[PDB]
RNA sequence: CUCUCGGCCGAAGCGUUUACUUUGAAAAAA
RNA sequence: AAACUGCGAAUGGCUCAUUAAAUCAGUUAUGGUUCCUUUGGUCGCUCGUACUUGGAUAACUGUGGUAAUUCUAGAGCUAAUACAUGCCGACGGGCGCUGACCCCCUUCGCGGGGGGGAUGCGUGCAUUUAUCAGUGGUGACUCUAGAUAACCUCGGGCCGAUCGCACGCCCCCCGUGGCGGCGACGACCCAUUCGAACGUCUGCCCUAUCAACUUUCGAUGGUAGUCGCCGUGCCUACCAUGGUGACCACGGGUGACGGGGAAUCAGGGUUCGAUUCCGGAGAGGGAGCCUGAGAAACGGCUACCACAUCCAAGGAAGGCAGCAGGCGCGCAAAUU
């Protein structure tokens, strides 16, 4: 359980990592 | 060997003291001639010092040795029967048993 | 006193779980548990004096002792157990599902529910914080810690929990024009959409509701529960929509039904 | 028994206030731990709660961090000099809080010679010991050496610390409270504030 | 020199003043990094707390006290206590059977920070409150405006 | 009410401050 | 059945003696503490006989003492989720320092670089101290989380030698056979529930034939400590001379427990509230404690003061302001 737990956050938290400094890219960009 | 006795006004003997007569003692858990009724009570009662003297109405003796002849009541006796050990290991114990 | 108090008296027991004076000296303090003893409903007062299953208190422990009754997924034998709001009770030897939601009076109500919408539950964010090795922990309003959660979920929002797994599916966030429920105070039990939120630092937080017919009223911050996104609640809602009738209005409404009675 | 309420006190006006309830559970008060130096002896008390404190009633030992240095080690206790809050407590050697003590040097001179490769509260008359010989004056290769070369350049220490460590004691204030953990840790002196206590100490004979 | 007056060292516990430096950056200058922090609800620091020197462990800006509760105002009545001053509360209390008033008037004891200088007998303070610092003190001082006569 | 910074409104300063009055919130049952 | 173990007995019930910014009410705070139990989260995260370890004690069986008690003494047996002691497994490694030695570039060469590495020490969560940088949160941390050097109490933190019900799948196998489902009990630490305890602002009846009070023996504040569950003259040492008062301090009285409320009342008001709900206090008067998460507990213990019971004079045992009931008191109040 605490092997997958772990894993599962571990996609999560890339995903929105990915997302704000995305957002942010495209608010500075723009 | 002197185990204990009682006084002539039926006071339990103590090991601690070292006196001929009575004392006042607060015997709490874990001590002799005191039984407690609640959890932590601690209770003053009276007791006879261990030094053996002649104002005694009962005193105990333990045989550790025995005599050339045995007393008709004590020792000629059969032992009786009692209960064998409960834990495994003391029955291994006992009876030299081995694991298989 | 000397240590934690045991009893209730009758007269001092809540009033939404109305209670008569005559019956007895003593009420059914509920034990600790999830809710607070202010904010809950016992399992006898549900099962005896809503329900009408049991006469008496010994038929309560009859009925609880056979492991019928479950709460929010697991069978529960104490009769004085807290059951607060957004709880799930079910009950498989009728087949019968129910949902604590207040009505417009503040009370809680017999609120049937579909063996479906049984299987999840709606909580309030009311912690975030980090623990060893740097895991982020999630406290909601019903004593439920989760490991893990989404970064995004903060404080005063809404997760919706599945009860078998006790798992996260979705949240809904604190913003204006949401769906809001009121769990305390003057206008406890009330429906409305947040209109706008008053900032007192060091101090209570006010919140602005207004309800589908235009009412509007407000409260603090603690006492908003988010029901769902816009004006779409992700629960169902008991026979009154969450709005409040005035006593005319109420009385009007009596009349006509007994007019159209018989 | 010993009780610390605030209701056996005056008032702010100066009026004496008549007590409404007998002395409870909560507000007691238990005798000091007078902690002295010696061989260690610690009785652990039974406080609200059921849990523990450490009542050290003997301590000798202690470890001590050398901050300048980020170094923590452990060394025993030698003597109190100092104490802020009374002198009677200098007098009969009492460990509490805030107090300036003695304590040896040895294990942070080691520290020192094996880090830096430098000599360090030795005397002038250059003896030595084949051990500290070849702790200082080790075979290393060009890496290493160039690593202890580079480490020798940050290689300084105040003249009060250099004369200490030659004096073979230290100067040390204790942080903890030991009739509250049951342990005497703290730090060692230096900079404004050793000066400041040396005044003292100074000024105290 | 004149900080260091008392029987123990003076000194602000979360600032380590022993770190070692080069020869180059004792030279310079030996600054100390000073302690301050917000206390929030609106009030500015003191330009006094950030660039003094002077060691105050209850003081609200560089000293370990927090700032919660009721924020409340007086008039400086006396300055005789070592860094604490008596401060007067005036006010109005109804009476119903008569349907008037009548003046009262509370005194508070609260502490005064070595930031506020120039502070007379007779001009406005704002104190906040903290927890208890003495027998009798309860609330720190957080602002202070001059009296009406000020040139 | 006021410039500025962000999406007419949002943040921030408001008010020289009160008293007063009208609202609203929190306010055990009996 | 009995007895050992566990839990409860700190709730309830009674009374109103004390108590005049005290209690208490409304309003705030704990970013200054503790918290049995319930609910949820953690519980191979530590790299260092186990196919189950040890010695006793009751109940029981026998022998007794005292005028007397819910007094106990000696002897013979025997258990644990009582009392103790202690492994394996995960365990392959990973990461921080120490680092003999081995390579790869540049250099004519020294020298300037980039890697690999055997051998050693440490390692997880809690505890104490010092230093460093700045995941998530607050109006505000000296917050939470992270890193580094050590420590870690023998009156000793955790890391399961416990119980029940259904019993089945797998192997070169018939074994040391391997695996497996629901529960019960226990436990370090977070969160929650029930609280408790200290604080903030405002508010109380008469009395000046009570006008100055407090500060030797803490009265007001500062510094460092001790003690305490925490904040603080709570206490200690060294210092300053403070703090309160006609806006009534200080003292005295109260046939004074405080409120929710009650009687009378056009509108104002006057008087009452021992009494079933919420807080407080007490158990003949004081004081001191054990146990426990919680008591300065009294249907717990230990003394003194006042009463008072049995006695074979050596001793032993007490607390109805709990339900009935009795004496006394009184104008004044019910069934053992
Ligand atoms: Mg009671
Ligand atoms: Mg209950
Ligand atoms: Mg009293
Ligand atoms: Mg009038
Ligand atoms: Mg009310
Ligand atoms: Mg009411
Ligand atoms: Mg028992
Ligand atoms: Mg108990
Ligand atoms: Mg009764
Ligand atoms: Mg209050
Ligand atoms: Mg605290
Ligand atoms: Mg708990
Ligand atoms: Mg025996
Ligand atoms: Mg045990
Ligand atoms: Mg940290
Ligand atoms: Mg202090
Ligand atoms: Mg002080
Ligand atoms: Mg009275
Ligand atoms: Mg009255
Ligand atoms: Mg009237
Ligand atoms: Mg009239
Ligand atoms: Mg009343
Ligand atoms: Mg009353
Ligand atoms: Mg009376
Ligand atoms: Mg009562
Ligand atoms: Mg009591
Ligand atoms: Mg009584
Ligand atoms: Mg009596
Ligand atoms: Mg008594
Ligand atoms: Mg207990
Ligand atoms: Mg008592
Ligand atoms: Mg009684
Ligand atoms: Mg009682
Ligand atoms: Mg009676
Ligand atoms: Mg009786
Ligand atoms: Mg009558
Ligand atoms: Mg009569």
């Amino acid at each position: 359980k605490n092997k997958e737990e772990a894993a599962e956050y571990a996609k999560l938290l890339a995903k929105r990592m990915k997302e704000a400094k995305e957002k942010r890219q495209e608010q500075i960009a723009k | 060997r002197i185990s204990g006795g009682n006084d002539k006004q039926g006071f339990p003997m103590k090991q601690g003291v070292l006196t001929h007569g009575r004392v006042r003692l607060l015997l709490s858990k874990g001590h002799s001639c005191y039984r407690p009724r609640r959890t932590g009570e601690r209770k003053r009662k009276s007791v006879r010092g261990c030094i053996v003297d002649a104002n005694l109405s009962v005193l105990n003796l333990v045989i550790v040795k025995k005599g050339e002849k045995d007393i008709p009541g004590l020792t000629d006796t059969t032992v009786p029967r009692r209960l064998g050990p409960k834990r495994a290991s003391r029955i291994r114990k006992l009876f030299n048993l081995s694991k298989e | 006193a000397r240590g934690p108090k045991k009893h209730l008296k009758r007269v001092a027991a809540p009033k939404h779980w109305m209670l008569d004076k005559l019956t007895g000296v003593f009420a059914p303090r509920p034990s600790t548990g999830p809710h607070k003893l202010r904010e809950c409903l016992p399992l006898i007062i549900f099962l005896r004096n809503r329900l009408k299953y049991a006469l008496t208190g010994d038929e309560v422990k009859k009925i609880c002792m056979q492991r019928f009754i479950k709460i929010d997924g697991k069978v529960r034998t104490d009769i004085t157990y807290p059951a607060g709001f957004m709880d799930v009770i079910s009950i498989d030897k009728t087949g019968e599902n129910f949902r604590l939601i207040y009505d417009t009076k503040g009370r809680f109500a017999v609120h049937r529910i579909t063996p479906e919408e049984a299987k999840y539950k709606l909580c309030k964010v009311r912690k975030i914080f980090v623990g060893t090795k740097g895991i982020p922990h999630l406290v909601t309003h019903d004593a439920r810690t989760i490991r893990y959660p989404d970064p995004l979920i903060k404080v005063n929002d809404t997760i919706q929990i599945d009860l078998e797994t006790g798992k996260i599916t979705d949240f809904i966030k604190f913003d204006t024009g949401n769906l809001c429920m009121v769990t305390g105070g003057a206008n406890l039990g009330r429906i409305g959409v947040i209109t706008n939120r008053e900032r007192h630092p060091g101090s209570f937080d006010v919140v602005h509701v207004k309800d589908a017919n235009g009412n509007s009223f407000a409260t603090r911050l603690s006492n908003i529960f988010v029901i769902g996104k816009g004006n779409k609640p992700w629960i169902s809602l008991p026979r009154g929509k969450g709005i409040r009738l005035t006593i005319a209005e109420e009385r009007d409404k009596r009349l006509a039904a007994k007019q159209s009675s018989g | 028994g010993i009780s610390r309420d605030n209701w056996h006190k005056r008032r702010k006006t100066g009026g004496k206030r008549k007590p409404y309830h007998k002395k409870r559970k909560y507000e007691l008060g238990r005798p000091a731990a007078n902690t002295k130096i010696g061989p260690r002896r610690i009785h652990t008390v039974r406080v609200r709660g059921g849990n523990k404190k450490y009542r050290a009633l003997r301590l000798d030992v202690g470890n001590f961090s050398w901050g300048s240095e980020c170094c923590t080690r452990k060394t025993r206790i030698i003597d109190v000099v100092y104490n802020a809050s009374n002198n009677e407590l200098v007098r009969t050697k009492t460990l509490v809080k805030n107090c300036i003590v003695l304590i040896d040097s040895t294990p942070y001179r080691q520290w020192y010679e094996s880090h830096y490769a430098l000599p360090l509260g030795r005397k002038k008359g250059a003896k030595l010991t084949p051990e500290e010989e070849e702790i200082l004056n080790k075979k290393r290769s060009k890496k290493i050496q160039k690593k202890y070369d580079e480490r020798k350049k940050n290689a300084k220490i105040s003249s009060l610390l250099e004369e200490q460590f030659q004096q073979g004691k230290l100067l040390a204030c204790i942080a903890s409270r030991p009739g509250q953990c049951g342990r005497a840790d703290g730090y060692v002196l230096e900079g404004k504030e050793l000066e400041f206590y040396l005044r003292k100490i100074k000024a105290r004979k | 020199a004149d900080i260091q007056t008392e029987r123990a060292y003076q000194k602000q516990p979360t600032i380590f003043q022993n770190k070692k430096r080069v020869l180059l950056g004792e030279t310079g200058k030996e600054k100390l990094p000073r302690y301050y922090k917000n206390i929030g609800l609106g009030f500015k620091t003191p330009k006094e707390a950030i660039e003094g020197t002077y060691i105050d462990k209850k003081c609200p800006f560089t000293g370990n006290v927090s700032i919660r509760g009721r924020i409340l105002s007086g008039v400086v009545t006396k300055m005789k206590m070592q860094r604490t001053i008596v401060i007067r509360r005036d006010y109005l209390h109804y009476i119903r059977k008569y349907n008037r008033f009548e003046k009262r008037h509370k005194n508070m004891s609260v502490h005064l920070s070595p930031c506020f200088r120039d502070v007379q007998i007779g001009d406005i303070v704002t104190v906040g409150e903290c927890r208890p610092l003495s027998k009798t003190v309860r609330f720190n001082v957080l602002k202070v405006t001059k009296a009406a006569g000020t040139k």
